[PDB]
């Protein structure tokens, strides 16, 4: 039978890039992904 | 009634909190034995 | 290990030893002193030097 | 090198010992007496004579 395992992962830890800023909607030369990775790591509840 | 569950370690869910202000700029501290306090700021401009 | 003797002393004021968080006093816990059933002292809850009191 | 001993002594008034720039008291810098965590004195912020007051 199907058995469910839900760790309780809050959904904001499962970010999708959908919108107008996925990764390719920015120039490779100009943009810096450091801001995005910092924003993602903001809500982590622990040192990454 | 007869499940006999076994408990593992639970989380703690700490809070991201580091002052930097009550440890950087506010090194000084005082009590109040009076109802109010006074602050003096005297400008010095000599001619 | 610079000295041949590793023993050093430190005085403790009576105010420095008290019940943590100024809580109540149970049978085994009285004023920051943990004792057995018969009353023999076992452990102490010494408060750190709170000077200045901030 | 005029003497076999180059060691001298100077007494200091407590009025010459205080927090630099009249700064407030802290956990370790108390009355210009920088101390360790254990409380043992480590350094002193000595100030010269205030007289003459220029």
């Amino acid at each position: 039978d199907p058995v469910e395992v839900d760790m309780g992962r809050s959904e904001e830890n499962n970010i999708t890039q959908s919108g107008g800023t996925e990764w390719s909607k920015r120039d490779k030369s100009t943009y810096d992904p450091t801001d995005d990775i910092e924003a993602y790591a903001l809500n982590a509840s622990g040192v990454v | 009634m007869y499940t006999t569950a076994q408990l593992l370690a639970a989380n703690e869910q700490k809070f991201k909190f580091d002052p930097l202000f009550l440890r950087l700029f506010f090194r000084e501290s005082y009590p109040f034995t009076t109802e109010k306090v006074y602050l003096s700021q005297i400008p010095g401009l000599v001619n | 290990s610079s000295r041949l003797f590793r023993t050093q002393f430190r005085m403790v004021s009576p105010k420095r030893i008290s019940n943590p968080n100024n809580t109540g006093d149970s049978r085994n816990c009285r004023a920051g002193v943990q004792i057995n059933d018969s009353g023999a002292a076992l452990g102490y809850y010494v408060s750190e030097d709170g000077y200045p009191g901030w």
